[PDB]
């Protein structure tokens, strides 16, 4: 079923169909980035990326190279002024277990 | 690297022990490099103590998923048979048996 999001500018007739997983991409305010990693750590093209517990974006893609795994992600025109350009990135996919006599 | 390159297309049982033909796709195919050590990604190592926590083997995901993990090297001759190691440790000190040699 398509869907039919208005915006605003000169009146057109033709237009390209983006899937829902683009739609995000596609939107005319997003936060458009690029991470680097030695290793995929189990993040998938689906991932919707975690801010204070509150979900502010996407990853859209993955591919792998020769250097590593790059990470093409979104995040939404809402939250966009919150990342405030100096962002640190953690795999949130991964769990760290240490077990000790009290620790 | 966490993403997934090709796929275990059929599986023999012999005298000698088990035989698997698998297929990589072209898009990662140079990413082998043909001195590629192939680990068993199916099964799970946990070790516990005071301060050492080791989980290796597999992660969740790469337990859900199953299969063969790959680590490619700089070059290679791309020879018709490989062996698989039981983990990374066997894989990086290439011996075949579980025991160590005798120096």
């Amino acid at each position: 079923t398509f869907e039919l999001v208005p915006g605003d500018g000169e009146p057109r007739k033709e237009f390209v169909v983006v899937p829902g997983e683009k739609a995000l991409l596609h939107e005319p305010d997003v936060l458009t980035l690029t991470l680097t990693a030695p290793e995929s750590y189990g993040i998938d093209a689906g991932q919707p990326l975690i801010l204070h517990g509150v979900q502010v974006g996407q990853v859209i893609d993955r591919k792998l190279t020769s250097k590593g795994v790059t990470f093409t992600v979104a995040i939404e025109p809402q939250h966009r002024e919150l990342v405030k350009g100096d962002s640190k990135f953690v795999v949130n996919s991964r769990v760290d277990v240490k077990v000790g006599l009290d620790g | 690297h966490g993403v997934q390159v090709g796929q275990v297309i059929d599986r023999k049982l012999t005298s000698k022990g088990v035989t698997f033909t698998v297929a990589i796709e072209p898009q990662h195919r140079e990413l082998v490099k043909g001195d590629s050590k192939f680990v068993v990604n199916s099964r799970v190592d946990v070790k516990v103590g005071l301060d050492g926590v080791e989980f290796l083997g597999a992660s969740a995901s790469e337990w859900i998923n199953g299969g063969i993990r790959i680590l490619p090297g700089d070059k290679g001759e791309m020879k018709a048979s490989y062996p698989l190691y039981a983990n990374l440790e066997k894989a990086l000190e290439n011996s075949l048996s579980d025991l160590p040699t005798t120096t």
